[PDB]
């Protein structure tokens, strides 16, 4: 009648029972402490603080500042000599050929 | 890109030659070091993309996905070292090797300058994911979840390869740098119609699209925590990246072709949000929210405006981080109460205050509270789709309400009210779990300060 | 209605049941040599006259 | 709470000669384990000759 | 069987296949085919059980009919050409008869009926020898007469074989029937691309031979015949479960494994000649082969099926079988993708 | 391996090393028939190697260091648990019977290998040709079910057909009352729980099914209780037998070579004992089998092969 | 072509459709095999003798030899069948259907 | 069977309904004859009458499907004045699927056959319009 | 002594080890020699000295 000879389902294990100072990494306290130290050092003191410092001081990302500064020059050109600020044609009309129509 | 592939491949001699119980520490440490070195890919120029060699190149679109993947691997190892404490040492090493191999294929997928190489890695990501889901899951239905996840994707991707090979016989090359200058307009014909279908349906399947999304609620709620993270935060962005790469060749036929899929996604977001309003499972709720957000990304890519592309990539990164955090929250609750029912464990704020704070913060970032990048992406997609048509805002706006109708609901049933009386195994929050949620959230909150690094290749 | 029955019915279950039915139909042979060689003869007859494979 | 692994119900589906039975595949017994059948010895019919008186 | 007689018979099989491969005369081709059939009949009769007698009788009848059709086509070609050079034929009827005979010899559908029954009725050694070695000579003869086969006939045979093998592989629990239906599907895959570029056909033949040999040798090592013992293998040696898992994932055409080597490049040869419907249909049909491979992997490795008490004693006895070239063959069948241009040596 | 087809080709024949003294003898009897020492006497008069009766831990003594494994690793059954309560709900009776039959198959394979390799006869006790009789008693007393009988019949049918019967079988006839008296004088408390009906049914299936069907394919030597105490009569009767029946007569070198090929592969011998037929007595679940196998792997001398274990003192591993 | 060629090809087709539809008897199929072999032999030697290809006269007789290389073999594949069952019917050869 | 398809395809669409319907009926009858011949070959009927009844049933079912498909396609092409449009072939394929459902006395088979044969007929018309090749003559 | 029976691989097969080492050394020196002569003859043919 006893179909499927099977080990009984084990109960849940509480990590705080055998070690009340468990961080939740391993049941061995020294390995758990060292894993906690490694995670908190290389997860917050290395890749977050120094990572955010590296991202904050990026050297002119996508030249987003430079395109401003050159524009600051360029307007000061065409406002000085009476030229229009921007032409309606991106390319020069003299160097482009149209099909006959 | 050889400076990132080689340490990732060397992670396997690290995890196989390690000690009896030092595999997790060494793998987490060295993967965090790889994540630290991943920031060198931010050498982006306003006109030129970063080209490394004839095989690997990195634009401003693949770079946030690469950084997210190499950041996600240590979080994955931290998440998946509690339900495997009873596992065999060889099986534990096999699981870690599976995660390392999957991450290697992911970081080799995004940098591929050839569409055939990209497609090869894009299907090579299937095998470790399927193995993880079908081997280290918990329920029976994972076996069924091993089929719907597989034979959907290949059914979209096996025609597409043929279309890609056709380009190899038509344009002479499949290199993305060459195809940006040798592209040709696509005339309206039935042949180009079916070539558009072949080139798109794989990315509609893997995003997923409403109607074709049936594999995602099944492959999210039987999979383990690491599998849920890899499906939610990375593997749904392969479709978006493939769409953004392949939309260049499919012009100008996309203007009248994108209509039925746009309508499908615009109704599927409402349908999936309404489904989220009545789901009895936390994991299924997160899966359907992922379906809704990826339908929004599908609309953004299909209307193909610069604001839409910017909102699409911002939404991709933000949804990846938020869905990963929500899945880790669900995993912690499942590990504490040993069930997936939403209504079972109520009033957890009176027992876990810090986990209640994390739940509130994750639900806050889910409904796109400004100035988070979720609101940035969703807002820009809304602006672009209002430029597309003036009525679609209604189909956006109502959806927003339903989002705020379930996320807070997902808060309340899990956090507020009278606690249940017959549950008395509620342990205090471990340091590992809190470390996991802080590592999930603090980059997401920090990215609001400088979002210009996740605004696509046309910022 | 939609995402638990009908969307689960039109795409995956139709091809699943069709493949099951075709697999049962194909492999239901009785294992007799005479029927197999009769099928060979019918194949040759079809190829010779109806399909014109000898041209 | 443990990981689910198949029992005799999941393992007995593949124990038949066919995966999806039909009306025609009703008497299909599985093949023997060593693929050696009993000899089914019929009557040998030794011929009876009448070495008679003539 | 005496080992001397077994060695002599195997050498005769090899000599017959070599005679078919290297001869420049049609009569020598038919002589080699007859010698191969005559020396391959008693290999299946190794254990002397009735199922071997049925399998041998069915195989002999099919091969005799195929040889008769081949000789009739040879005689008709002699009548219409007056020579014996193994080259393109000069009569469409002779080409049709030769294609039908070689389809019956290859077991391609709708002449596929004898393949699963013969494969099931014979031991694993004779089954591997048949399904790998006996599929070399007819492919060489098809390679030689390339400007003669009708395109419609060979393409119809290929798509029919692929569809019928993919449909038939689903409803089997015996491993040998699964391998036979897989062989039929791969037969259709090789003959689909033959008229365009036979180098891809040779590549597919080499890959299919390697994977079939790997699966059959793993079946020898695990001593399994059905799906249930293959499931039970996880208790004896899990490394065998890992090997059969990666091998069955390779044969499903899943990258980055070497089983994606032929099929992909087969598609690469059908789109250059403006045929896009057929490779798509062929991949969609090969999804069924992938499906029953996935079912086998679910039964074998990815789930822990229940075992019996007596297997405890099998934990005290290691395997002492002559697993010849098994690790090299597994490595070749799994990790051969980044050496893709190696196939240029097959031109 | 050590013996292969190349060795047979090169000149190592089988019938050249087989003399007339190479005879396989199976001494049989009841539970306390006194054969257990008597067979040993036939070991020390004819110069034949003696094999004790295959118990639960025969395979433990055959391989490894020779020490018996714990019962949770080998057998998973207890003879004393069967003797106390033979109708136990966990199916211990048929599990013990199946393990004993498989151990007897291993012992018969070892004896046939020794006989075919050295040419020296082996003396066995209660071989596989006379184990089912015990099973019949377990069916007559209602100790097990009909499905156990069907599974045992299937395993015996697929296993015993590839072997050969012994040359001589010796049966010691001891009545049930004398068997019970010897059991009571043995002093083992678990053996006193054996009913008289069990021993009577064992004697009935010995005299009714085993011996009438066994005397055609070999030669029987039935002995009383008094005659089995004097081994001189037994060895004198064995030494003057006219062997004319049995399948040993029509054996060439090829048949014995094939038998030696099949016998020397132990996993091939024990291939069909664990057939995948799901019965409550023998089927072990996934988690229990996994736990027992992982605990068995970490045992000393069992993690690797028989010569690659550094924890027991095996050297030159890197050059092997 | 000629006329006797048509008759020999018709005989070959007649024996072919005799072979392909079995009548529950193995010897009849073996006789059909021998008949097709004889028809092929006759057609080959007719063509060879008509075209004066003398060096190919080694072909048919050698061909005839290989006839036995299956035909007698067929008889050796029958006696075990006739030892498995009392008759030689082809409906008894259906054990390999599962 | 090469001449039957060429006979059906050279008739202009929406011009003569009767000849197109007859050609489609002949094509359906030929396919049903092949199917019934293979059926009575592999699966032997218990009697001659049962075999000829099955052959007639299969041939009549396939002929009815082909006839209704051709008639519906020609009627749609005449009614819409769109001869080179695959939607008429889609309508004809769905009509044939409804005929198959009527012959099989079931509704789900009719709906599935309508959908799949409408897609197949639309694809066939698409390939005829664009000059797609299924058995491509090798050129490279 | 631990095992109750002598394992077939208790002692290293010295002839097999010597054959393996000799075969590996011969193959390595043959490949090196072949590569050297191949590159030398390639430099001779094209004159790229
Ligand atoms: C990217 C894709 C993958 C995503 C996951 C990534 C995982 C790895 C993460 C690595 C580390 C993080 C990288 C991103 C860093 C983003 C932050 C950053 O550097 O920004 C650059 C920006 C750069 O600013 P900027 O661009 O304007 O300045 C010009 C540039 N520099 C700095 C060179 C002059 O930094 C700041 O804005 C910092 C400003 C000072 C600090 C903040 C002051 C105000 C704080 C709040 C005060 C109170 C407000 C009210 C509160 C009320 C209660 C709530
Ligand atoms: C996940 C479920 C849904 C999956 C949907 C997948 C996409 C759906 C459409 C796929 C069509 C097949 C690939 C087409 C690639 C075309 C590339 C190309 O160059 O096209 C131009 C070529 C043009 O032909 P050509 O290039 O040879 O000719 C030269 C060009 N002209 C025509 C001008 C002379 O198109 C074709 O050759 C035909 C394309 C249509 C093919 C129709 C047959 C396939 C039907 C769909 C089957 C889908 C799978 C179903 C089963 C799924 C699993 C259950
Ligand atoms: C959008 C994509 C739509 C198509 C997706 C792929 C098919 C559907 C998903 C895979 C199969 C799902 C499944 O589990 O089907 C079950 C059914 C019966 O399988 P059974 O062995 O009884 O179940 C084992 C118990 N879990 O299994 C079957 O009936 C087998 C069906 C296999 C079909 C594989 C795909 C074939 C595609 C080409 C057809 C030509
Ligand atoms: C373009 C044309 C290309 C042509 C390429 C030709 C390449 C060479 C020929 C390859 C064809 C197959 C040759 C082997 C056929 C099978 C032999 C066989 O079955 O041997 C039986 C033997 C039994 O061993 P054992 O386990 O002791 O016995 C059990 C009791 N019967 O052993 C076994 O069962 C174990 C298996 C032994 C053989 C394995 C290795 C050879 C076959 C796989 C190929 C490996 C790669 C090398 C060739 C690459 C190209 C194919
Ligand atoms: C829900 C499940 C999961 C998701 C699956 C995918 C859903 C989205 C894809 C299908 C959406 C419906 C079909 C597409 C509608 C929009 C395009 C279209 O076909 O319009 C109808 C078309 C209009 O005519 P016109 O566009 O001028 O045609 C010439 C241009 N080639 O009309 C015509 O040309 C006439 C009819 C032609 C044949 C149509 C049917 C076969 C082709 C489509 C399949
Ligand atoms: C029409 C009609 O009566 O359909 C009912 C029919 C079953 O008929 P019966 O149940 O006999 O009544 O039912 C059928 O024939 C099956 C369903 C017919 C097709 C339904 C198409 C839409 C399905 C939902 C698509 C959602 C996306
Ligand atoms: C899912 C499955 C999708 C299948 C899509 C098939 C698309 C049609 C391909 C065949 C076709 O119709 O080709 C067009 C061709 C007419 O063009 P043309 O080659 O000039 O014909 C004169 C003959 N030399 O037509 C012809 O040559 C004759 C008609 C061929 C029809 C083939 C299919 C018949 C129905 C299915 C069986
Ligand atoms: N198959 C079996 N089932 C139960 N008990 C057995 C079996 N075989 C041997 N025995 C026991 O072995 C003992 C006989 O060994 P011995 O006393 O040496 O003759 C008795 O206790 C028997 O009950």
């Amino acid at each position: 009648t006893l179909r499927w000879q099977e080990d009984p389902e084990p109960e849940d294990e509480n990590l705080y029972e055998k070690n009340p100072d468990s961080h939740g990494y391993d049941k061995d306290p020294a390995v758990d402490v060292w894993n906690m130290r490694v995670v908190f050092f290389f997860g917050f003191s290395i890749v977050l603080v120094l990572g955010s410092t590296f991202v904050a001081y990026l050297p002119d990302y996508r030249m987003q500042e430079w395109a401003r500064r050159e524009a600051e020059r360029l307007v000061k050109y065409r406002e000085a000599h009476g030229l229009p600020l921007m032409e309606s044609n991106c390319f020069d009309p003299s160097k482009i050929q149209l099909p006959e129509d | 890109m050889l400076k990132y592939i080689i340490p990732t491949m060397m992670l396997m001699p690290l995890t196989w030659l390690s000690k009896n119980s030092m595999i997790w520490i060494n793998t987490t440490l060295h993967s965090l070091l790889i994540s630290l070195t991943s920031l060198l890919l931010l050498n982006q120029f306003g006109d030129n993309s970063l080209n490394f060699s004839l095989t690997f190149f990195s634009d401003s679109l693949s770079t946030p996905l690469l950084i997210l993947t190499m950041w996600l691997l240590p979080l994955m190892l931290m998440a998946s070292q509690h339900h495997l404490s009873k596992e065999n040492l060889a099986r534990k090493k096999l699981f870690i090797s599976m995660l390392i191999l999957l991450q290697l294929f992911l970081i080799m997928t995004f940098t591929a300058t050839e569409l055939i190489f990209f497609y090869i890695m894009f299907e090579a990501t299937l095998v470790p994911t399927l193995i993880i889901i079908t081997r280290w899951g918990n329920q029976t239905e994972r076996l069924n979840a091993g089929l719907y996840f597989l034979f959907y994707t290949l059914a979209g991707s096996l025609p597409l390869l043929v279309a890609l090979i056709y380009i190899q016989n038509t344009m002479g090359s499949l290199n993305f740098l060459i195809l940006q200058y040798w592209v040709q307009p696509m005339p309206n014909s039935w042949s180009n119609t079916f070539m558009w279908l072949a080139c798109m349906m794989a990315f509609m399947v893997k995003m997923p699209l409403y109607g074709l999304h049936l594999w995602l609620p099944k492959a999210h709620v039987e999979a383990p925590i690491a599998g849920s993270m890899v499906l939610a935060a990375i593997l749904l962005k392969l479709g978006g990246y493939g769409m953004m790469r392949i939309t260049l060749l499919l012009n100008p036929i996309t203007d009248f072709m994108a209509y039925p899929f746009i309508m499908l996604s615009l109704w599927g977001m409402i349908m999936t949000s309404s489904i989220c309003l009545r789901q009895t499972d936390l994991k299924s709720l997160i899966a359907y929210s992922s379906v809704s957000h990826m339908a929004l990304v599908i609309v953004a890519i299909l209307i193909q405006t610069p604001w839409s592309y910017m909102g699409a990539t911002a939404l991709m990164i933000a949804h990846g981080l938020t869905s990963s955090m929500l899945f880790c929250l669900a995993n912690s609750n499942y590990e504490r109460v040993h069930s997936r029912t939403m209504i079972l464990a109520r009033g957890l704020q009176t027992l876990l205050p810090l986990m209640a704070a994390w739940w509130l913060l994750a639900s806050l970032t889910n409904l796109a509270l400004p100035p988070s990048i979720n609101l940035i992406g969703e807002l820009f997609v809304v602006m672009s789709t209002f430029s597309w048509s003036n009525i679609t805002i209604i189909l956006m706006g109502l959806n927003m309400v339903i989002t705020a109708l379930y996320s807070l609901y997902m808060l309340i049933t899990t956090q507020r009210g009278k606690h249940t009386h017959h549950i008395n195994n509620i342990l205090p929050s471990f340091t590992r779990e809190n470390a996991l949620m802080s590592l999930h959230m603090l980059p997401l909150l920090l990215l609001s300060l400088n979002p210009k690094i996740i605004l696509g290749p046309l910022y | 209605l939609l995402d638990l029955i009908w969307l689960e019915t039109i795409l995956p279950k139709t091809i699943s049941l069709a493949q099951m039915k075709m697999s049962t139909t194909i492999t239901s042979q009785k294992g007799l040599i005479k029927l197999y060689f009769l099928s060979f003869l019918i194949t040759i007859l079809i190829s010779t006259t109806l399909l014109n494979f000898h041209e | 709470a443990r990981q689910w692994q198949p029992d005799v119900e999941w393992a007995e589906q593949y124990g038949g000669a066919v995966m999806y039975p039909t009306k025609e595949t009703a008497h299909w017994k599985p093949p023997p384990w060593n693929d050696v059948d009993p000899p089914k010895d019929t009557l040998v019919s030794n011929l009876t000759l009448n070495f008679g008186p003539q | 069987m005496n080992p001397i007689i077994l060695i002599i018979i195997l050498m005769t099989v090899m000599l017959g296949t070599i005679i078919v491969m290297i001869s420049t005369h049609w009569l020598l081709i038919w002589i080699g085919f007859e010698m191969n059939m005559l020396a391959i009949i008693p290999i299946m009769m190794k254990k002397h059980n009735p199922r071997a007698t049925e399998a041998s009788t069915k195989y002999f009848l099919t091969q005799s009919t195929a040889s008769m059709l081949l000789m009739m086509a040879i005689i008709i070609n002699l009548m219409f050409s007056g020579q014996w050079t193994v080259m393109k034929l000069f009569n469409p009827m002779a080409s049709m008869l030769m294609t039908m005979a070689l389809a019956m010899k290859l077991g391609m559908a709708p002449f596929h009926f004898w393949v699963p029954e013969v494969t099931q009725g014979i031991p694993l050694s004779s089954g591997l020898i048949l399904l790998t070695w006996q599929k070399l000579a007819p492919m060489s003869v098809l390679y030689q007469i390339l400007p003669s086969i009708n395109l419609d006939l060979i393409l119809t045979l290929s798509i029919l074989s692929i569809t019928i093998g993919g449909w038939g592989g689903l409803n089997q629990t015996q491993l040998r029937k699964i391998m036979a239906y897989s062989s039929i599907a791969h037969m259709g895959w090789m003959t689909a691309v033959l008229l365009y570029n036979p180098t891809m056909t040779l590549l597919n033949l080499i890959i299919y031979i390697i994977m079939t040999s790997t699966m059959f040798t793993l079946f020898m090592a695990n001593s399994t015949t059905t799906t249930l013992s293959l499931s039970h293998t996880w208790n004896k040696a899990p490394i065998m479960t890992i090997l059969v898992l990666i091998t069955l994932l390779s044969m499903g055409g899943l990258p980055p494994l070497s089983g994606f080597m032929p099929k992909w490049m087969i598609i690469q040869e059908m789109t250059k000649n403006d045929s896009i419907i057929l490779p798509t249909l062929m991949a969609i049909t090969a999804l069924l082969n992938l499906y029953f491979y996935m079912r086998l992997t679910y039964s074998t490795a990815l789930t822990m099926f229940p075992s019996t008490n007596n297997m405890k004693m099998k934990w005290q006895f290691p395997t002492t079988k002559r697993m010849t070239l098994l690790p090299t063959m597994t490595v070749l069948s799994t990790m051969l993708l980044p050496l893709t241009p190696i196939l240029s040596i097959l031109e | 391996l050590q013996y292969g087809p190349l060795a047979y080709i090169l000149g190592e024949k089988t019938t050249k090393k087989m003399t007339e003294n190479s005879k396989l003898i199976t001494v049989d009897g009841n539970i306390c028939s006194g054969k257990s020492k008597l067979a040993k006497e036939v070991a020390e008069k004819l110069g034949l190697k003696h094999f004790p009766e295959a118990g639960i831990h025969y395979a433990d003594s055959t391989t490894g260091d020779g020490k018996p494994l714990p019962v949770r690793f080998s057998g998973n059954c207890s003879l004393e648990k069967f003797y106390d309560d033979p109708k136990s709900n966990d199916g211990n009776s048929y599990r013990l019977q199946a393990w004993l039959y498989a151990s007897r198959l291993l012992q018969y394979a070892d004896a046939l290998e020794h006989l075919l390799s050295t040419g020296q006869g082996v003396v066995l006790e209660r071989s596989i040709y006379s184990d089912f009789v015990f099973l019949e008693a377990m069916y007559r007393q209602g100790f097990i079910r009909k499905q156990c009988v069907d599974h045992y019949n299937q395993v015996k049918k697929v296993t015993v057909c590839e072997y050969l019967p012994p040359h001589v079988v010796i049966y010691v006839d001891v009545p049930v009352s004398e068997v019970q008296s010897r059991i009571q004088k043995k002093g083992n408390p678990h053996e006193m729980k054996i009913t008289s009906a069990y021993l009577q049914d064992i004697e009935n299936v010995y005299k009714g099914t085993f011996l009438p069907e066994m005397s055609e394919k070999c030669e029987v030597l039935q002995y009383s209780a008094w005659e089995a105490e004097d081994a001189e009569k037994v060895v004198e009767d064995i030494q003057y037998l006219k062997y004319d029946k049995g399948p040993w007569l029509d054996q060439d070198d090829r048949k014995l070579h094939n038998l030696r090929m099949l016998v020397q592969d132990k996993l091939e011998v024990l291939n069909y004992t664990s057939i995948p037929v799901f019965l409550p007595e023998v089927t072990i679940g996934a988690h229990q089998s996994d736990r027992v196998f992982q605990e068995f792997t970490e045992l000393p001398g069992r993690k690797y092969r028989a010569g690659y274990n550094e924890d027991v003192g095996d050297k030159w591993i890197w050059l092997k | 072509m000629s006329l006797v060629y048509m008759n020999i090809m018709m005989a070959f087709t007649v024996s072919l459709t005799g072979l392909l539809m079995y009548r529950s008897h193995l010897m009849s199929s073996l006789l059909c095999l021998e008949g097709m072999m004889l028809s092929l032999f006759i057609l080959a030697t007719l063509m060879i003798l008509n075209s004066h290809f003398t060096l190919a006269s080694m072909m048919p007789i050698i061909l005839l030899v290989f006839a036995a290389c299956e035909a007698a073999l067929g008889l050796s594949l029958l006696v075990m069948v006739s030892n498995t069952y009392g008759t030689d019917y082809v409906q008894n050869l259906n054990l390999l259907q599962c | 069977a090469k001449t039957l398809l060429h006979q059906y395809w050279d008739i202009p669409e929406g011009t003569e309904c009767h000849r197109k319907t007859y050609a489609a009926t002949s094509i359906g009858g030929a396919s049903g004859l092949v199917v019934s011949a293979y059926s009575v070959a592999l699966k032997t009927p218990t009697s001659f009458l049962e075999g000829v009844a099955r052959t007639g049933r299969y041939t009549f079912t396939a002929a009815a499907i082909g006839a209704i498909f051709g008639l519906t396609s020609c009627i749609s092409a005449q009614v819409r004045e769109k001869p080179d449009d695959p939607l008429n072939y889609l309508i004809g394929g769905c009509a044939g699927g409804l005929t198959l459902g009527a012959r099989t006395r079931s509704y789900g088979i009719g709906a599935a056959a309508c959908a799949y044969m409408g897609l197949t007929a639309a694809l066939v018309k698409m390939g005829q319009l664009e000059g797609w090749k299924v058995f491509a003559e090798p050129k490279v | 002594k631990f095992y109750i029976q002598e394992p077939p691989h208790g002692s290293p097969n010295w002839l097999k080890v010597g054959l393996t080492l000799g075969t590996s050394a011969f193959l390595w020196i043959y490949l090196i020699k072949q590569h050297n002569e191949d590159v030398l003859e390639y430099k001779r043919r094209n004159g790229l000295e």
